[PDB]
């Protein structure tokens, strides 16, 4: 019936924002990071610890969002 | 920590070692630190601060020149560059009365290129004067 | 050159251009270099400074 039509869509606008959303910020940060080894490598290790230190912080939300997704569109169905 | 030379085409302002300094730069002042990263520029009218091993501050005027933060050990260049306590608030008092008169007494563009150096010169000298009471 | 107050020695060396030959400072090195806009005039005007200081000294 109409909820599972309905269902599908809450989760691919869900999913589809959360992908926006990450890909993006973890494009400026490692653009960043990036960056910085074209200005010299020898941080590169160093800035790229700190990258992963920060890409989480990127990550918190969207996948709260994507679980939430999966949840709807293999649970709630 | 790291080690400073200041100089100048008439003497050696400054060298040794020092805790922590603030100069001088084309856009804006900036702050250097220990193993900072390497750059070069010119400065605008202004001043250096040094602040030394126990914190102990001297004020060095930089009427114009370069600075170079390449190495560990930094360097100063300095086109003209007085110490602090041979310049004085009464010369920097002169220098204003000076650009102030010459303000008035500039009244194309050349001139006021000249003009405007003549009150940079003098604004710096009153800033480091100010900040040599310190 | 005055090495001596009673001893001197001619001399001749090189300027431009500027010996990459000199020892290299292999313990100075960086993971960021950050030049100052318009790095061509603040570079010329240096090397302009460097020339002069050795010919008149």
């Amino acid at each position: 019936n109409l909820n599972m039509d309905l269902l599908y869509m809450a989760a691919a606008v869900m999913m589809g924002l959360a992908a926006i959303g990450a890909a993006i910020g973890i494009g400026i940060l490692g653009g960043k990071f990036l960056e910085g080894a074209a200005r010299q490598p020898d941080l590169i290790p160093l800035l790229r610890t700190q990258f992963f230190i920060v890409m989480g912080l990127v990550d918190a939300i969207p996948m709260i969002a994507v679980g939430l997704g999966l949840y709807v569109m293999f649970a709630v169905a | 920590t790291y080690h400073l030379d200041v100089v100048s085409a008439e003497q050696q302002m400054f060298s040794g070692l020092v805790e922590k300094i603030q100069v001088t730069g084309s856009e804006g002042e900036l702050g250097i630190y220990p193993g900072h990263a390497p750059l070069l520029t010119a400065i605008k009218p202004g001043m250096i601060r040094i602040v030394k091993q126990h914190g102990h501050e001297e004020f060095i005027y930089l009427s114009g020149g370069i600075l170079e933060v390449q190495p560990g050990n930094v360097t100063v260049l300095a086109d003209t560059a007085i110490r602090g306590q041979d310049l004085d608030e009464a010369r920097a008092m002169e220098a204003k009365r000076k650009a102030e008169e010459h303000i008035s007494s500039s009244h194309g563009d050349v001139d006021y290129a000249q003009a405007s150096a003549e009150l940079a010169k003098a604004i710096a000298q009153l800033r480091v004067i100010e900040l040599t009471k310190k | 050159k005055f090495i001596n107050t009673m001893s001197q020695v001619p001399t001749i060396s090189q300027l431009l251009p500027l010996p990459a030959s000199d020892d290299d400072d292999l313990k100075h090195k960086s993971w960021d270099y950050l030049y100052e806009p318009d790095p061509k005039a603040l570079l010329d005007t240096l090397l302009r400074r460097y020339v002069e200081s050795q010919v008149y000294q």
